[PDB]
């Protein structure tokens, strides 16, 4: 008569690493590293992303005519730029503090596009019909949907002064541009004053702009430039535009709401009818495990990104069926 | 989390 | 192992014990079979459940973390920002891989300890009424029926009750 | 006859957590986490803080009349701003590189306020008596104690040129402002030149300022602006002021000494007769333990801040009195 | 425990032993009482003193660390600076909580080991002059007075001196 | 040690055993000498080799890392950049010193375990054909020549072959 | 007859620390901390550093005459500035975005110095022979080797317009300066126009420069200033210079190649005939161990820097020869 | 630091 | 890496 003390074995082929020994086959184990994704862009906590299509941030804000227009009001959980954004700034020049604007838009949850300065009504005695071939649409020369190229009318450019009081109860994002012609002949033919200036003020913003005429190497077949500027007009505050030339005026502006947990990602994937708590540029992860090796960029509630190929904890025993 | 490896283990 | 039992003086495990991590196999006249020691199995599960949950709990949820952009005159800021992303990633890759190795070592040793503790718990119950025939088994110097085997398993073995018969067979 | 081997138990109810088991009662233990503070602002290694009262940094440097004046020389271990600093910049405008100045003042240990440009003596043929209602004091219109609003006198504003050579043997912090009127009428009535300019130079500093006239939305009932500027004049170096209008001149400046371990905190607490080696915005900690969960902001020799609610090391045994 | 002693085959501790962590209780004709084994207690204290001091020593003093400010056009720099504060705090909260758990485990196991080492040190001194009556006690096959008990406690027990008397009572 | 052997009931080590970490010394009529147990030595080396290599492997190569410069109006950026350099250095100094302490503890305990496992492996082979004379030695109740000693060393000791002679000398 | 089980001892005096006990003598051990260096500047993976001699970065780029000239083409693995760089900017003024240029040069592997604007050929009707005593060489007044002080000729300064098209197939680094005289008399005597301007454009760069006349405290015996500017002209792009005064023109520019793993260090050591995989400002390390305590600045494949004085892992046993 | 839990412990 | 402390150890 005999009794024996022993331990469990089974048919598991799980392996784990330890300090003293690699590749130990064990009976029961737990994986801590998520490495799978679904290849799709998904809703995040029920809210769809803002997909910019053929545009980048700059092209959507300025109103590039090549990009399909969006509904006047959008809400989103994160913004998706495509890697091959061909449509952005179409008239060459510099977007000032562009990178800080992106960072601001990373915490915006919603916009409402609205006509801040109605076209035929805000700049009397000035031409508003200017277009260019650098910003073409359906072959024809066109212009930014959100801005307006004000030019001379009947051989004069009178000094203008317009202003907007923000009663939207949310920050308003105002964008404008400043044109720089390549020679003083075109400066006269367009704004009739060689010593033009533009002035833009709010309670807290204060900047003045001067034409800088010089020949420049052609970009998109243009020897002049157009710089672009922006400010966030606080609720109740007033923005005043004053100029006697060279101003690319605001026509449409954005009332903005703030949010949490949003972001901008660049992604090759497509939107699908799916929902997730965690989004990467490659696809959505479910978020039960503590680590993930799929992407360092994440939106939402996500595991922590690590370079590991394997993170497996043993729970059972050294498996010896011999 | 639970390690329910056998049913008599509890939850 | 550190405690000599698993893969030690108990060379292998039992595919036949399907209801627990630690247990017993017996052989008497009424028959033979396996039975697992639930009290030690449930202790081990409770400890490893806590170990696994603590490993997950120390890792906070990772909220949104996306890149920034920089212009051509902000390289130093872009390199600082890259240094911060790489540095935190270096550290968390290291922390995760090391914590799992270190806990895997201790988890195997914890099992090895539990087996041996059970073996010594049985050995001290039987004393000289049986003999260690190696490999983690005992041979009784007396007849041990199912009721006797059950008394060893649940820690109530009656040493005097069989001491005489054992002394005789031991001679 | 018997002997037994055993272990200690006692009446301790200390609990600790381990990896395999939570909440184990043990006989002897050590706490590593300090969680207590005294609620007071204290001296730090024997040196009192600099409390700015109703002012913020900007209001103390410019000489805001609402804030009680300080002794002409102060030494401190850290600077305390109150959360509800109502007195700061009283004439609206922008403080240029304000944030970098704060960072500089975070390593200053001492100041000596001194008259760099005596009032009635440095700007002959100019009026120095200008005041404003935005900077009121006891109801009457007033002005910054450290600056001086130079205006036209007897219908002229002559070009001025003054300079100061730093023989203090320490960095001197010079502050000045530039006024921006809302219309060219007030620009003429105050400085008599529509094309005014201000020039400020040292060995290493070089900046020129131009009035920018435009109507602006009223702030503190003012449609014009006043920008504020500063530089750190090195020992032995000379700062030259040259202007024919619009200059808000320095009258008082600060000789500065550098120190170590100082800081700026925002705090609701009061100064008491107490001393500490570690200060937080909530109160002073003693600094024996390696971790603290009281505040992430610390001055002095402090434990390391952690989010933990409990850090208790067991030294004794599993406590089993049964 | 890992070594089977504390809360194991020695079910509980002694409120009565007030002068040390590890020790003895004896019962002979002259009386009974507790006495602690100072040599093993002092070793344990020395080790745990070093463990605690090393934990404090690896943590450098935290010198001054205050926030910075940023203007409305420096959000990216403000978010980088926030990312650096949170990242270091994430890591140090994790390091501290984990180090204490891991050391608490090893500290309990270290005690459990010390008890068992003492038990086996006594068992090997007595050999068959006494019998293990479980629960960490021995019953002498001979008379053991205070001088004899003191010889067991300080590691100088004379096995031949009582071997005859023990053989007789053992029979 | 945690397992009681090294510096425990085996007070010291053998300068005389020059061919391994763990082994044997024997004394019979044909002579005396030392011989190391290669199977346990090679296991230990394999484990510690892996431990050391894993410690080196978790540490990635450090690629180029040089300072940046800042002008007199970029102090906040210079202090952030200094905070990032110091923070990562604080953490890696801490990680390195702690990992080595923790592994040094476990490495000594791993040796102590290996010695004891070998001792118990021998003890269970001999059973009552020999007697534990303390200090990690056994005295045979029979004559054990070189062929017999070699059978103990390589785990093939024949207990019945000497059981009679041992019973007699044991009496 | 007896057999004994035991363990190894030997004559090793290695000590290690553990958690429970410090200073344990053991039989076998491994050192993980490299603390030795060779005191030399070495080649890195076979490629020599670029040693700037008596110059700093600024002095080599501008062509300071005191520094020995380099071969027209250099390739390097890292750049070495000496701590006591006496030769840098010799004509006082500000180097704009100097720190960002250093950062750019930290990933450059090679330069080719070339005459972008040949001296006697690019600025007809202007004097090119201007020199100064602040930039002296062999006692005589001199000037930057890479720039050219254009002045008035025969009492006129005609408007110039020159340009360079980059066919080097690599980024070209163009540097220029702008002079600021202390008084309008010298502005006339040198450039004959008080309202001078300089314009510099490429496809993507756009900046305009204006003389700012003011008396300044003398530096290196100069009351005027010279600011210095740069841009990276992309392959195929054109840079246009236009000015009617005050321009310190480019003469030589740098075609640049990018590389990996390079850096700038400041070092007191000398170049030797040696090769390494890891370089510090104190000397070369070999890179077998995982940690080093020699310097936080490293170039190449290096151990990780730590503050530790000792990192020793035990492999053998507690060594007890007693 | 000292763990002076009993007086005979040393400092 | 190898711990070749004795020649019979293997590599
Ligand atoms: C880790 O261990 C596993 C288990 O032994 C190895 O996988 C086995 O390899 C052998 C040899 O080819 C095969 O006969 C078995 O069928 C494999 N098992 C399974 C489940 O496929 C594995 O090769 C080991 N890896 C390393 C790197 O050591
Ligand atoms: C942790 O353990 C302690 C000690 O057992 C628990 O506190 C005891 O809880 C019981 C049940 O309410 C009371 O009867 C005792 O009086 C408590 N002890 C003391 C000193 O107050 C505690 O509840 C446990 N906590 C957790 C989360 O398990
Ligand atoms: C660490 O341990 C070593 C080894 O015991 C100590 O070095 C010995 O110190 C004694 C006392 O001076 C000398 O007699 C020996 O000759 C030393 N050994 C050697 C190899 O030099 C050392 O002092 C200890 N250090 C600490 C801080 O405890
Ligand atoms: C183990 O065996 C069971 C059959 O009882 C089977 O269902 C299971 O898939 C097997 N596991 C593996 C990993 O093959
Ligand atoms: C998505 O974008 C990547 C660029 O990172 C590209 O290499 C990849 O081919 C794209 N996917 C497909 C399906 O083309
Ligand atoms: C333990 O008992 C003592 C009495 O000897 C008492 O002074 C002490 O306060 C008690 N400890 C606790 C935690 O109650
Ligand atoms: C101190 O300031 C905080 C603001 O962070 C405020 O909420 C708190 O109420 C203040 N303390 C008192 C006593 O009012
Ligand atoms: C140990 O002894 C050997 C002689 O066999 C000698 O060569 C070696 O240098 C000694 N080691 C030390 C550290 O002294
Ligand atoms: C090298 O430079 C350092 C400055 O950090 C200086 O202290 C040191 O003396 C120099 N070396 C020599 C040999 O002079
Ligand atoms: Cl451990």
């Amino acid at each position: 008569d005999t009794i024996c003390i022993g331990y469990h074995a089974n048919n598991s082929t799980d392996t784990v690493d330890t300090v003293l020994e690699k590749n130990v086959t064990v009976t029961h184990s737990v994986n801590l590293l998520e490495d799978s994704h679904n290849g799709k862009l998904c809703r995040l906590k029920g809210i769809a992303p803002l997909q910019l299509g053929k545009c980048n941030i700059a092209g959507w804000l300025l109103g590039n005519p090549e990009c399909d227009p969006l509904l006047p009001v959008r809400s989103w959980s994160y913004i998706v730029e495509t890697p091959n954004s061909e449509n952005g700034i179409c008239y060459p020049g510099d977007f000032i503090d562009y990178e800080e604007l992106r960072e601001q838009l990373s915490s915006v949850s919603s916009f409402e596009r609205f006509e801040i300065f109605p076209k035929e009504s805000s700049w009397p005695n000035h031409n508003t019909n200017g277009v260019t071939a650098a910003c073409s649409h359906e072959g024809k020369s066109s212009f930014y949907r959100n801005l307006l190229w004000l030019t001379e009318k009947e051989g004069s450019y009178p000094k203008l002064k317009n202003s907007y009081v923000n009663k939207k109860g949310k920050e308003v994002l105002v964008l404008w541009g400043i044109h720089h012609p390549p020679n003083s002949k075109e400066q006269q033919n367009l704004y009739q004053n060689e010593n033009a200036y533009v002035s833009v003020v709010t309670s807290n913003y204060n900047r003045r702009f001067t034409p800088e005429i010089a020949e420049r190497p052609k970009v998109r077949d243009q020897a002049g430039r157009m710089n672009y500027y922006w400010t966030l007009l606080k609720p109740g505050d007033t923005i005043i535009f004053e100029a006697n030339g060279n101003l690319i005026a605001p026509m449409y502006a954005f009332a903005l709401s703030r949010g949490f947990g949003s972001g901008i990602i660049t992604s090759n994937a497509s939107m699908h009818e799916c929902n997730t708590k965690c989004q990467t540029p490659l696809g959505a992860i479910n978020s039960s495990l503590p680590y993930q090796n799929i992407h360092p960029v994440t939106i939402g509630e996500c595991p922590k990104y690590v370079r590991s190929a394997k993170l497996r904890m043993v729970t059972g025993l050294r498996n010896i069926p011999s | 989390x639970a390690l329910e490896y056998f049913e008599w283990l509890s939850a | 192992g550190l405690f000599g039992a698993i893969a030690g003086f108990i060379e292998g495990g039992w595919t036949g014990m399907i209801d627990g991590w630690y247990g017993y196999h017996h052989q008497n006249e009424q028959g033979s079979g396996y039975a697992a020691d639930q009290k030690s199995t449930q202790n081990a599960i409770n400890g490893i459940t806590n170990k696994v949950n603590t490993v997950i709990e120390k890792m906070n949820i990772q909220f949104t973390a996306v890149g920034k952009e920089f212009n051509k005159l902000e390289k130093r800021m872009e390199n600082l920002n890259k240094k911060v992303d790489d540095g935190f990633l270096d550290i968390w890759t290291y922390n995760a891989e090391l914590l799992v190795l270190l806990e895997n070592e201790r988890t195997l040793d914890f099992h090895d300890s539990n087996v041996k503790n059970l073996y010594e718990k049985v050995k001290s119950q039987l004393k000289n009424n049986a003999k260690e025939i190696g490999n983690g088994c005992f041979e009784f110097y007396h007849k041990c029926d199912n009721e006797c085997m059950e008394s060893v398993r649940n820690g109530t073995y009656d040493y005097p009750k069989y001491s005489e018969e054992s002394k005789l067979n031991r001679e």
